[PDB]
């Protein structure tokens, strides 16, 4: 049913670009990190998440839980 | 060669190592330089940054260096500083140790020929960080991480977040165009478990992720730019001056080095960096012009 | 004549030490990454930042090294990286030219243990310059300053000018701190003439500075950075890769990096920075991503 | 007699802070670099100045002069 976005900041770019991502609650925040990383060409594996204050977030939850926890602004961490 | 030094001396000779270290005390940028001998730093991994880093503090003076590392010195890592040809094949920590001794006579070594992660050495690898600083029985007062991989880093987060020691974690692409370093308090910054990179999320093994016949690509560049930064923070950190970063990262494609601040997870993973955070957030809630010699020209600021 | 050009293997095995350097092809960074063994690179002051520079270039594989440096190495050094104590009494070209050739025996090098801003000596360092590239009779790829004085700078200032010399200059501050690099293509961007320090400028001898029994502070991390930015500047500069910086400096204290581009002064006193400014002039006047996994339905907006 | 204004802008400082100077036309260009070093609290003597758009400067001039040639943007480089 319901979707969530992310709007995901690359850290690692003097131009800081970002990319909005649309996601079906359900999917495991883990898929989301590894489509941002594949969007910057970064490493996926190796690429954590924080957000946009800082706050380190652990990825093994569904997105909608994220989004509930931390809102849509996400900073990716090659 | 050298002779060792009882007490640092600000003394402009040439035959004093200390001379242009001591000059930062009369510069005003290092009020107490010699605090440095005071110190110890264990060093896990002493490869491309890690060799770099420990070199750099022996230069300094710091008062111990404990370094751990398993690994040999092979031809393959001449592409990176420190190790030289003819010490392929021996101990990274025994050949560290051998040149390191030569440089600096006054600096206190203990050297660890494992592997910190397996369930043998652990207890050893936490004995020695908690009692292996400049006094046995008291903890060093830092540990940098310098290794290549997951397991390892997770390993020394484990044990910081256990005996809520500082430490600053410092890494390399595999790209070899990027690095960073970063500095954990636990409970008062993000550890590693607070916000892990996808592979340890996802419980992946990162040996799976390993290809025989592939390597990392690394530059010395590189290293010594990540290593000086780390080393950089170190100083900052021990001798109290400047601004002590507790992340900088460095992408040298761009010339880009971004500070960022990383803040702990409150439902992190590891329930010993939950523990810190509470305590922390405790202890947080209970504290308490210019002169010009000469202007004979009569300028005036607005 | 010719130079042969030796083979860089690409093998990943342990006796390989340009496995992990040739692997920047298959990390797409760099395509021709064998061609390093093609330049021949200058550098004067083998000091703090100049030692690890040739060491850096060592390692990377360069062709050939010119390392020009008056002084010996002492005890009062080895707060910095390179120079180990028993070398101490050594001159620092001789010192360094043992260390690195140990290092990589592939690499050549001519060293010089002179003052190239002497009379007797400048007209020597300016014949290197020109003829001491990998092939004999052929200019250096690049000349690198890592010397501790204005005078030293300026000499190299005014044989660069003179021979339409690319280089680049490094320096770090009195008080261990602070650092730069700044590439000079002379009549493309400032040379150091065009816009000189204030002691420059008001011609004040700066000798005249230096107080008996002080010294300049110095630290191994401050030198690794600055030497680090130098020679990645030099491998984007020869490799083609990334954006070549025209000055980066390094503050320490607070961890800032700031890029600049200093243009050429149009009256520069130096009479072939403006001859090398006109011919500049002149000679200008004339993907879609893919994702293997993506089986949550995903969706960029 | 005639002043001229400058804004000199500190390069070396993530801040970018700037002092104003007001200077008597015919001051030598090099005594007001010296001025704006102390008041940075940077080194005088190995401080140089460009331009907002980063023209090298020869600081052996009058006040007066820079300004005609440069107006009243400036940059230490420390
Ligand atoms: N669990 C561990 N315990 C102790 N030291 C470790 C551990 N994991 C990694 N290290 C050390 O980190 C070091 C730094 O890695 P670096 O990549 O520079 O060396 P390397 O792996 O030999 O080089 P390369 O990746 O090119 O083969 C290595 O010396 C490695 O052995
Ligand atoms: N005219 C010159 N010709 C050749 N080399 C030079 C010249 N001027 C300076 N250098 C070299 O630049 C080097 C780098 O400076 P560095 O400050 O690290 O060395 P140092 O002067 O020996 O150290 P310290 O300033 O602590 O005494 C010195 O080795 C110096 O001899
Ligand atoms: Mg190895
Ligand atoms: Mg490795
Ligand atoms: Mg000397
Ligand atoms: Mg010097
Ligand atoms: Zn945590
Ligand atoms: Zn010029």
């Amino acid at each position: 049913m319901s979707k969530v976005s992310f709007k995901i900041t690359l850290t690692s770019d003097p131009r800081l670009p970002y990319k909005v991502l649309s996601v079906p609650e359900s999917t495991p925040f883990t898929a989301v990190l590894k489509f941002a990383a594949e969007e910057f060409k970064v490493p996926a594996a190796t690429s954590a998440i924080i957000t946009n204050d800082g706050i380190g977030i652990n990825p093994a939850q569904t997105a909608g839980n994220v989004f509930l926890k931390h809102g849509s602004e996400l900073r990716i961490i090659p | 060669g050298r002779v060792r030094i009882e007490k640092m001396s600000s003394e402009v000779v040439d035959s004093n190592p200390y001379s242009r270290l001591m000059a930062l005390k009369r510069m005003g940028i290092v009020s107490d330089y010699e605090k440095i001998r005071t110190f110890a730093v264990a060093i896990v991994g002493v490869g491309g940054v890690g060799s770099v880093t420990a070199e750099m503090l022996t230069r300094c003076g710091i008062g111990k260096l404990l370094l751990f590392d398993y690994d040999k010195v092979e031809l393959a890592n001449m592409n990176r500083l420190f190790f030289q040809p003819h010490q392929a094949g021996l101990s990274k920590v025994q050949a560290a140790e051998h040149t390191l001794r030569n440089i600096n006579p006054d600096v206190l070594f203990e050297v660890h020929n494992y592997n910190i992660t397996t369930v043998e050495n652990f207890q050893h690898f936490m004995d020695r960080i908690s009692n292996g600083g400049l006094e046995e029985g008291k903890p060093v007062d830092l540990v940098l991480s310098c290794v290549d991989n997951f397991e390892a880093r997770m390993t020394i987060n484990t044990a910081c977040n256990e005996l809520g020691q500082t430490w600053m974690e410092s890494g390399v692409s595999e790209n070899a165009v990027s690095g960073h370093i970063q500095l954990i308090i636990p409970g008062e910054s993000a550890c590693f478990a607070c916000a892990p990179p996808l592979v340890v999320a996802a419980n992946i093994d990162e040996k799976t992720l390993k290809r025989e016949g592939v390597c990392a690509a690394s530059l010395p560049t590189t290293m010594g730019v990540v290593a000086g930064i780390l080393v950089q923070n170190v100083l900052k950190f021990l001798l109290n001056f400047g601004t002590v970063s507790f992340y900088l990262g460095y992408n040298a494609m761009q010339d880009f080095f971004p500070t960022m601040s990383m803040k702990p997870n409150p439902q992190c993973d590891d329930r010993n960096c939950r523990k810190q955070q509470e305590e922390y957030k405790k202890k947080v809630a209970a504290l308490p012009e210019i002169i010009h010699e000469d202007n004979e020209w009569g300028i005036e600021l607005v």
